[PDB]
């Protein structure tokens, strides 16, 4: 049987990583409030 | 070549207003709600449903005039002109509010025409339908706040009613009894509102300030050519100029105007959910530990516990008025007052 | 590819991809099922809304009893 | 803990914005 | 039986049926007077 | 077909805006909706 | 590479891993099925069905099960109070265990199917290619729901081959799993009529199996076809979930509003039945008819069930809530324990006062005293010097009928004014707050916590319907536009009909 | 060689015509008196 | 009432005026569409 | 750019013009009239001045049933009566 | 504190009656809309230049000399979605447009504040609309002031010792 | 101040579970080339 030919890479840059760490990071520190509440 | 493919022929012609087969949706509700809100702000009273006056023929300004909800006794009746509440009296269907559900309907089915309409004239000219996407998000704010919203309460006179002052006495509403202000989805609206009337001016400066010289003249519009394939801005010098200003600065400009489309449509989305939760009064009022505190320490004051104090004054001087059908009666000595006002 | 029992089995339910009626086939009679179901769902819901009024149709918690 | 948690998020995203500056990848023309 | 609203829901119904047909009725009408050449 | 010179059709139709609008912004100030 | 918001489309032309994609999710589903209600079995408390039903708990997956006949735990209690039951396997627990057996066994079909995707089924015979006939899988899946739902309002609901479902009276007393009868009539879609659930699955049952043969036996005209891209699985993913988010929103509504099928001894009452004193006018019904039938005070109130008082609250009221105060409504106003009676004010004249109740949208709210003509003659002042309605001027006293508090009268202003700020919130029930330590604060009910989430979600997929919708349509320019587009096709007037160089002048 | 009733021309007149009507009753409400 | 056909009576004459100032130049574009 | 006839071309046009001047003025006068003559009042059931409270009456006629609205204003109107 | 200091704002001044702050919300909503059409409009008519496999965001390389979308087609799109001459052929203009709109209206909500520092405030049509006996009529603008009282008589609720708040 | 012992570890969770997941993405996307 054959080895799946449908796999692909993935990629997240730098700048997207950077972006989604400030994107989490103001989301935690928006919500943080309401968690503890 | 049957008679189907006669119509699409003739609906899908280019001419000064394109048509199509949204149209067919569209024009007929487009043209009546907007005909709805100018026949009631100018004629049409809201004594019944509200103790108000609301068109121009009652003395009201622009400003003042409004097409208001019905009676909270209609609760959430289609109020159609046919129906058991109007029984077809073009008269008293204006004034027990029917022209709200109208306005408010053939609303929504407008928007759907519209963004069908997007839909169409983008596959009929070989784009991609991005704009018809970015269009979800007013539709979200609409039904939310305009259907969902009220659908959740006791009755549609709790919705907006059509009219500057009166969505303003709507906001007001939503300070003093929902906190609005405190609630993490307007406040990533408003981000988003204000990101993206940011994005728009600072984008729009940054190519007007890294224009090549491309004609000889002092007026700049001049020099550009919409069949050029030249970019007609230095997209370089725009990015050493942002990168020494403020750190970083884009690179690429499709993330540059695919960003522009996400940042406004995203705030829009989160404000929706926001109002959905208020439909329940499931709001983010108070904060537990602030309260707990502040009934123990008579000394701890935030502005948290100010804003709360202002909120009870809007909701104790409002009510009466705002609410005629609860006959609420608040004797003087009952009103939260501070000292001497 | 890999043959089994089971897949011998169900071999011709997925077996016609792409076979089309031709040209409008059952549309307009579809279009009549819609039209009725549209007119069913409307009368389903100005029940639940109460513009539509019917005899012996108390639409209440007390149309339990 | 409140006060611990609220000031770790915030000095993270300034250590974030140092990176994102000093070390972006640079952006290379053509 | 035959209520009021029940009068009314055909009325509702039989009205916006008037105006869907004459709608599409003016539309058939008009697309074929003034075809595209091709 | 061209006769009327479109400048005039623009300071004609504009002082007939601001008639309009003149009576409405009067009206704040007599009658209905003047406080009086 | 992928970015990121695509890695799962490597699935849209693999038949086999889409499938153990699907067992997985499925597998994942109900293994959380099972995770819940063991959580809430490990924390329900079965002792008090009256003031601490399952709706005060923070129960949200109980009463599912309770409303298609799951009563009983092994453990000898039954949520109807019955002690000494034997449920046989299909208790609380058995339920459980079955939806974790059933993830663990889902989970291991997804292994296989992962690695023996490149199953000839799942192969066009003529190219060799992979492709699924959608138009028929539409009709075998189709007429398998309705052989489902057939049967499920056939021998389900009946109790013919099963155990019915919840049903009660108007005032949520008595509930209980009954078998029902079908109602074939128009009163069928009344919602507040369960016999139209059973009509409804019997009847949508052969409509789905008929429809089924249809979509099985007949191909799809080509116009459809075409226009519908029927060869393209996404075309599938839109129109399901615009279904998909259809349906959520009408069953955010039916509990909001309430139905046959979400009665309030499982779910809790509603705010319209807050709205529309709805308990309140039963519950003077009662003490009226106990009366002209020569009953006393004392006796008509003390003959008032407590279940009955405890609707007539506005701590239950699902719109008293606040989005991130969570838990269970007993971690509010605490666990209740007893009805202290009917409070009634008489101010020094001896007239009956009435304190004017708290509405849903006031998280505060003045403390108003009114005759039964709605005239004011006492209250709680703010600003004390020019006060005229005091309590304390007007002599107002609370008298207890019926509860724990029966026939006791109180004069002394402090506590007087205490019983008049509880007055407002309906009937005075004692609470524990100890025991959970409870903070004061109203909290919502798990009616009010599901059509919160249902009606977020449905809207959240509209944006899918139309996301998945354009991506269908616009297959063909997904990644761009034509690089050779010309000004032609797009200038005005060059086309008598937009997109169609057929019909150039 | 133009046409003078199009679609456009009808547009226009669906606008047009009643903003003019009510631009007339609104005149004539500056002068109503109470 | 009589109110009714007061505030009809211009409409009218606006349409019978236009009607009259454009009918020769309407009915070319009705023989033109074949 | 499609065929129909240029705006700017229409409005100085003096075919145009001499239709409109009749148009634009017999439609700003039916809108008059529909104001003066009181009828606008009627068909829409706008209180006149004199028509929001009767005499002694500071009570809104706000409506409160749903069924019986119809029945409600028009109570409240015969009470002017 | 941002949220108590436009409460008290609102009391004191009216300010949503306030045409400058009315044309601040026009700049901020416009801009906002003016951002995403934008953003969609050179989004859809990005050119053909990647695979569905990734980011066409890769279509564009820094620097490059030639543009990355057709405006010619989105002028046709967004032309024809209203009609014609409402749409923008000129990327000049538009992008001018794009930076005058929310500036302008954000001077204006800028100036609004500055003059309602001198007490300059948003209309005030309380009681405007009276009947034939003399009876206040309400409209919406007297609803706004009722809960505009209730923020005067809460706001610093210690800190007035006379009947007017005059600062 | 009494409050929510659980908005500690949900805050946690909130943040470093994403967190994690954009990294271990970028990592294995340098380790490419
Ligand atoms: C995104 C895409 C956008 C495209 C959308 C295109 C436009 C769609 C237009 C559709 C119009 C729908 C309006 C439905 C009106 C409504 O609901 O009408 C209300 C009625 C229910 O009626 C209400 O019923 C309430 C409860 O009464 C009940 O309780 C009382 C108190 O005990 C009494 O017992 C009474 O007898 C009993 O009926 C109150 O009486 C209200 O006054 C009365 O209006 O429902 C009904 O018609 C039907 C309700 C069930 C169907 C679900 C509706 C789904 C949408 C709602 C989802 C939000 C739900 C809120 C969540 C937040
Ligand atoms: C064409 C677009 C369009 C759309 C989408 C709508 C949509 C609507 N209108 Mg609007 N309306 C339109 C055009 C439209 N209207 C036009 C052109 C006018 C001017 C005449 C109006 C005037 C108008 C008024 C005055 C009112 C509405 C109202 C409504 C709402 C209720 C309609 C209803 O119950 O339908 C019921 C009817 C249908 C759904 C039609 C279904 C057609 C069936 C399937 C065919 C039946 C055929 C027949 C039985 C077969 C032959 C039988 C035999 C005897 C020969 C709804 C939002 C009401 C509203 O807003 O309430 C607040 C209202 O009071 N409309
Ligand atoms: C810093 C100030 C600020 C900012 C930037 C915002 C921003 C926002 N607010 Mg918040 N607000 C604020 C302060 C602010 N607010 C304060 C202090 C309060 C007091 C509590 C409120 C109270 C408040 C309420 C009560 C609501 C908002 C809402 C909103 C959102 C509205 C989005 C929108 O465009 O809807 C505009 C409307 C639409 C986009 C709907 C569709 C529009 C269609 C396309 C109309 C088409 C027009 C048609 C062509 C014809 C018109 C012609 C005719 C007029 C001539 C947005 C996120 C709303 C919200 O969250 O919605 C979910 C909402 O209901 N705000
Ligand atoms: C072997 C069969 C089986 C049985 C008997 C049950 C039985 C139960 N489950 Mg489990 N479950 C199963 C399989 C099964 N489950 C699987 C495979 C999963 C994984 C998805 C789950 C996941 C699951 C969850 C997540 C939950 C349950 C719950 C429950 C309980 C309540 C069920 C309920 O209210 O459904 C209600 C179901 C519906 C209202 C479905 C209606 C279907 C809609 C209307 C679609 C119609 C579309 C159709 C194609 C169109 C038809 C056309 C027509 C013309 C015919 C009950 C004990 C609940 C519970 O208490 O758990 C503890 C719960 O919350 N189950
Ligand atoms: C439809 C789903 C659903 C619903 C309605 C409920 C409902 C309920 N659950 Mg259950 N639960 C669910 C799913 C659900 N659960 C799941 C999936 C789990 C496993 C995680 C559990 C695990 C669970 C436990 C362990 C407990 C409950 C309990 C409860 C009750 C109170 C919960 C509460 O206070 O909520 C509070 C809700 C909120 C504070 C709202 C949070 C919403 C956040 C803020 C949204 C995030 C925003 C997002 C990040 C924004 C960014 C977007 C943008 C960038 C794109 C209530 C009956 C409790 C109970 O009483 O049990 C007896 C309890 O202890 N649930
Ligand atoms: C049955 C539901 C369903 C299914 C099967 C799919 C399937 C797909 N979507 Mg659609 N989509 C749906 C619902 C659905 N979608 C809805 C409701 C929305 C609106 C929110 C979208 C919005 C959407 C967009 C905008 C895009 C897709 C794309 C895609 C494809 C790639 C997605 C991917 O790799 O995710 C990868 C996602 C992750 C690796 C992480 C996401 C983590 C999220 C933000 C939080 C997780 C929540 C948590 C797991 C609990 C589950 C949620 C709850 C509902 C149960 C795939 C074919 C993509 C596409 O078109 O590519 C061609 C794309 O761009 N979808
Ligand atoms: C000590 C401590 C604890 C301090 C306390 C301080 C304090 C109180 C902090 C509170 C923080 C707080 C919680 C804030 C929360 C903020 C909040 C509400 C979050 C919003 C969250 C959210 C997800 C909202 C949804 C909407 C959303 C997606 C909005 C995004 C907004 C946003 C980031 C917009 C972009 C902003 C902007 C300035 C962009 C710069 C762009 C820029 C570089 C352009 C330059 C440029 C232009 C060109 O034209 C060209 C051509 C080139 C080349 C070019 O470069
Ligand atoms: C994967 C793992 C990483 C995921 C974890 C991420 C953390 C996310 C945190 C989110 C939860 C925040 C909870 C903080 C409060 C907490 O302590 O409560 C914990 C609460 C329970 O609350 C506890 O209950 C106790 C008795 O059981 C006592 O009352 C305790 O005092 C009380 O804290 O738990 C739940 O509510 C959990 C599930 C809630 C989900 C249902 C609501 C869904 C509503 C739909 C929202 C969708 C919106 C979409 C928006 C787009
Ligand atoms: C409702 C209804 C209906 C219909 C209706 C309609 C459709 C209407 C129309 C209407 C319309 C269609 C209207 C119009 C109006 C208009 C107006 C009223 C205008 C005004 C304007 C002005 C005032 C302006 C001014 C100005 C300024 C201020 C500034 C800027 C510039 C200018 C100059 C513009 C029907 C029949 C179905 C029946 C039922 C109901
Ligand atoms: C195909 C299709 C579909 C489906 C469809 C269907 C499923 C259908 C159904 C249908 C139906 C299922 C229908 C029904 C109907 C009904 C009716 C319409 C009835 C009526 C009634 C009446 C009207 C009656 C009356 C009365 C009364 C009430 C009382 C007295 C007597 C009398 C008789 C008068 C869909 C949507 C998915 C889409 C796609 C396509
Ligand atoms: C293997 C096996 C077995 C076993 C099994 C088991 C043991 C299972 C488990 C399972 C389970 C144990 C599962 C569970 C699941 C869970 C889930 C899957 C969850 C989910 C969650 C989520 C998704 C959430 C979300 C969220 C959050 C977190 C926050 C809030 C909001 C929301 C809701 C969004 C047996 C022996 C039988 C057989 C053989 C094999
Ligand atoms: O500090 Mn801040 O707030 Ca301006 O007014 Mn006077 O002062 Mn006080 O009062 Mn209102
Ligand atoms: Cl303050
Ligand atoms: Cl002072
Ligand atoms: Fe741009």
């Amino acid at each position: 049987m054959e080895p799946n030919p449908n796999r692909q890479p993935v990629e997240l840059n730098r700048t997207s990583l950077y972006l989604g760490l400030l994107l989490i990071l103001v989301l935690a520190l928006l919500f943080s409030s309401y968690f503890f509440n | 070549r049957g008679w189907f493919d006669i119509l699409d022929d003739w609906l899908k012609r280019d001419r000064f207003v394109f048509v199509g087969w949204s149209g067919i949706l569209l024009f007929p509700c487009a043209y009546l709600a907007l005909g709805g809100w100018l026949t009631g702000t100018t004629f049409v009273t809201s004594w019944y449903t509200h103790g108000l006056a609301s068109s121009y023929l009652e003395g009201c300004n622009f400003l003042t005039v409004a097409v208001s909800t019905p009676a909270n006794s209609m609760g959430h009746s289609l109020l159609l002109l046919w129906g058991p509440e109007a029984q077809g009296d073009f008269t008293r269907w204006c004034q027990l509010g029917g022209l709200w559900t109208f306005i408010a309907l053939h609303g929504a089915f407008g928007l759907i025409g519209f963004m069908l309409r997007q839909f169409e004239i983008a596959r009929l000219v070989g784009v991609r339908p991005y704009n018809a996407i970015a269009f979800s998000a007013p539709i979200a704010v609409f039904v939310s706040v305009f259907l969902i919203y009220p659908l959740g309460q006791s009755s549609w006179f709790f919705a907006p009613s059509f009219g500057v002052a009166a969505i303003f006495r709507f906001l007001l509403f939503f300070q003093g009894f929902h906190n609005w202000t405190l609630n993490p989805f307007h406040m990533m609206g408003v981000a988003g509102v204000l990101g993206g009337a940011l994005l728009c001016a600072i984008h729009g400066a940054t190519v007007e300030n890294t224009l090549f010289q491309d004609g000889e003249g002092a007026s700049t519009f001049r020099a550009f050519n919409p069949t050029q394939a030249e970019e007609t801005y230095s997209m370089v010098t725009a990015n050493r100029f942002w990168s020494q200003i403020f750190g970083i600065a884009f690179s690429n400009k499709r993330w540059l105007h695919f960003f522009m489309l996400f940042v406004p449509v995203t705030g829009l989305w989160m404000s929706a959910i926001g109002v959905v939760g208020l439909a329940l009064n499931l709001r983010s009022y108070d904060f537990i530990s602030q309260e707990i505190r502040a009934a123990e320490d008579p000394e701890f004051e935030t502005f948290y516990t100010k804003n709360l104090l202002l909120n009870e004054g809007i909701r104790a001087w409002m009510a009466p008025q705002d609410q005629p059908h609860e006959n609420f009666v608040f004797p003087e000595e009952v009103l939260p007052r501070g000292n001497a006002l | 590819a890999r043959r089994t029992w089971l897949g011998d089995i169900l071999r011709p339910l997925n077996s016609e991809y792409g076979k089309v009626a031709p040209g409008w086939g059952t549309t307009p009679l579809m279009a009549v099922f819609m039209g009725l179901f549209l007119v069913f769902l409307l009368i389903i819901l100005e029940i639940y809304n109460s513009t539509l009024i019917l005899d012996g149709v108390n639409v209440s918690w007390k149309a339990l009893g | 803990m409140e006060t611990i948690t609220y000031v770790f998020i915030f000095a993270c995203i300034i250590a974030l914005f140092f990176f994102a500056i000093f070390f972006r990848e640079p952006p290379r023309i053509t | 039986t035959i209520t009021p609203s029940l009068k009314g829901f055909f009325i509702g119904l039989l009205s916006g049926a008037v105006v869907l047909g004459l709608t599409f009725a003016v539309l058939i009408a008009i697309s074929q007077i003034d075809k595209v050449q091709r | 077909g061209g006769r009327i010179p479109l400048w005039i059709v623009a300071t004609v139709a504009g002082m007939g805006v601001i008639v309009i609008v003149g009576l409405f912004f009067y009206g704040a100030y007599a009658g209905l909706g003047s406080s009086l | 590479g992928l970015p990121w918001y695509r890695v799962h489309t490597v699935l849209i032309n693999d038949p086999g891993r889409l499938i153990a994609a699907h067992l997985m999710h499925t597998a994942l589903v109900a293994g959380w099925a099972g995770s819940m209600a063991l959580y809430e079995l490990a924390t329900f408390d079965p002792s008090d069905p009256v003031l601490n039903p399952m709706w005060r708990q923070g129960m949200f997956v109980l009463p599912f099960m309770a409303r298609l006949g799951v009563t009983g735990s092994w453990s000898g209690w039954s949520i109807t109070g019955e002690t000494g039951i034997d449920p046989g396997f299909w208790s609380f627990e058995g339920v459980a265990l079955a939806h974790i057996v059933l993830s663990g066994l889902l989970f291991l079909a997804a292994c296989w199917h992962w690695v023996y995707w490149d199953l000839e089924l799942f192969r066009d015979p003529r190219t060799g290619e992979p492709a699924l006939d959608l138009p028929k899988m539409f009709g075998i899946h189709l007429f398998l729901a309705g052989l489902l739902c057939f049967g499920f309002g056939a021998f389900h609901l009946t109790g013919l081959f099963g155990p019915g479902m919840w049903v009660s009276d108007p005032y949520g007393l008595t509930g209980s799993v009954q078998p029902v009868a079908p109602e074939w009539g128009p009163d069928g879609f009344n919602p507040y009529n369960p016999g139209g659930v059973v009509a409804h699955h019997i009847a949508a049952g052969i409509v789905g199996i008929i429809a089924g043969l249809f979509h099985i036996l007949v191909r799809p005209p080509q116009r459809l076809y075409k226009a519908l891209r029927m060869g393209n699985i996404e075309t599938v993913l839109s129109s399901s979930i615009a279904a998909v988010f259809f349906a959520a929103f009408v069953v955010a509504g039916t509990m909001w509003y309430g139905s046959a099928t979400t009665p309030i001894e499982l779910f809790g009452p509603t705010r319209y039945q807050w709205d529309s004193s709805y308990f309140q006018q039963e519950i003077n019904r009662r003490v009226q008819a106990s009366l002209a039938s020569g009953a006393t005070l004392e006796e008509a109130w003390s003959a008032i069930p407590e279940k009955l008082a405890f609707y007539d609250y506005i701590g239950n009221n699902p719109a008293k809530g606040g989005l991130f105060r969570t838990g269970p409504m007993n971690k509010g106003d605490g666990i209740a324990q007893a009805w202290k009676g009917h409070a009634v004010f008489r101010n020094k004249e001896g007239e009956e006062l009435f304190v004017r109740r708290m509405p849903a949208f006031f998280e505060s709210f003045p403390v108003i005293l009114t005759d039964k003509n709605g005239v004011v003659k006492a209250d709680i002042p703010f600003r004390r010097a020019e006060s005229k309605y005091s309590f304390e001027q007007q002599g107002v006293t609370v008298s207890f009928y019926g509860g724990e508090l029966n026939g006791q009268t109180f004069t002394d202003p402090p506590t007087v004014k205490s019983y008049a700020r509880k007055a407002i919130f309906g009937e005075i029930f004692e609470f524990d707050t100890e025991t959970l330590n409870s903070d004061g604060i109203f909290r919502t009910s798990p009616r009010g916590w599901f059509t919160f989430a249902h009606a977020v979600f449905a809207l959240l997929f509209f944006f899918g319907h139309i996301w998945h919708g354009a991506r269908t349509l616009f297959r063909d320019v997904f990644s761009g536009i034509d690089p050779e587009l010309s000004p032609e096709q797009v200038e005005w007037g060059f086309y008598q009909k937009v997109g169609d160089v057929t019909t150039r002048r | 060689s133009y046409p003078i009733f199009t679609v456009r021309w009808v547009a226009v007149h669906t606008l047009a015509v009643p903003t003019i009507f009510f631009l007339g009753a609104i005149a004539a409400m500056q002068f109503i008196q109470r | 009432d009589w109110r009714v056909l007061v505030v009809l009576l211009p409409v009218l004459l606006a349409a019978g005026w236009a009607v009259r100032n454009i009918l020769p130049y309407a009915v070319k574009q009705v023989q033109k569409l074949l | 750019t499609t065929g129909e006839r240029p705006f700017s071309d229409i409005i100085t046009s003096v075919r145009y013009w001499v239709i409109h001047s009749i148009t634009i003025p017999a439609l700003f006068i039916a809108g008059w009239l529909f104001v003066s003559t009181g009828l606008a009042y009627d068909v829409f059931g706008t209180p006149r001045p004199d028509s929001y409270y009767a005499q002694e009456q500071r009570s809104i006629p706000l409506v409160t049933d749903r069924f019986e609205a119809k029945q409600q204003v028009e109570t409240f109107l015969e009470q002017l009566k | 504190g941002t949220f108590n200091f436009m409460i008290v704002f609102q009391a004191e001044h009216n300010i949503l009656m306030h045409p400058f702050h009315q044309l601040g919300v026009a700049g901020v909503f416009g801009g906002a809309l003016f951002c995403a059409m934008h953003g969609s409009l050179v989004t859809s008519s990005l050119i053909r230049e990647t695979t569905e496999t990734e980011s066409a965001n890769y279509g564009y390389k820094f620097g490059q000399e030639e543009e990355t979308y057709n405006i010619v087609a989105a002028h046709g799109y967004f032309g024809r979605l209203i009609f014609q001459y409402a749409s923008f052929n000129n990327s000049r203009s538009l992008h001018f447009f794009l930076a005058a709109w929310p500036v302008v209206g954000v001077w204006f909500t800028a100036l609004g504040i500055s003059t309602m520092a001198f007490n300059l405030n948003g209309f005030n049509f309380n009681h405007s609309v009276i009947d034939a006996k003399g009876n206040v009529i309400n409209t919406w603008a007297d609803i706004i002031n009722r809960a505009n009282l209730g923020m005067e008589v809460m706001h610093e609720r210690n800190a007035h010792n006379f009947p007017l708040d005059l600062a | 101040m009494e409050v929510n012992q659980l908005g500690l570890i949900a805050t946690a969770l909130f943040v470093l579970v994403p967190s994690v997941f954009l990294i271990i993405l970028y990592v294995q996307t340098e380790s490419q080339q």
